[PDB]
């Protein structure tokens, strides 16, 4: 928020009062992830490096 | 007291007579498996291999 100001009623008018206000903002951290099961035949027989493939 | 007295191998420990053992295990000499002798061997490199034959 930000703090009003106001117009004296003339010599000897009354003076009003004002504040301003903080508030917080937020991030916040979220995990994704994912497992790849691959048999030990299939590494074995491939001909390609299947591991550094899919990485 | 008198003469009787000898000593028995009860009246001893079984730190004084300790049993040897054998480290060496009572065991048929083990055969070898026939076709893993018998048989002609390769390498393979696949789950599947084909070869030539005459026909």
């Amino acid at each position: 928020s930000l703090p009003d100001a106001y117009w004296v009623d003339g010599d000897t008018g009354l003076k009003q009062t004002t504040k301003n206000i903080w508030s917080n903002v937020f991030m916040t951290a979220e995990e994704l992830a994912v497992i790849v099961p691959i048999p030990d035949a299939l590494i074995a027989d491939s001909d390609l490096p299947l591991w550094d493939e899919v990485k | 007291a008198g003469f009787a007295n000898i000593q028995g191998r009860a009246d001893l420990s079984d730190v004084h007579l300790p049993d040897q053992v054998i480290k060496d295990v009572l065991q048929t000499a083990p055969e070898a498996s026939v076709l893993l002798n018998r048989a002609r061997k390769v390498r393979m490199s696949s789950k599947k291999t084909k070869q030539p034959v005459l026909a």
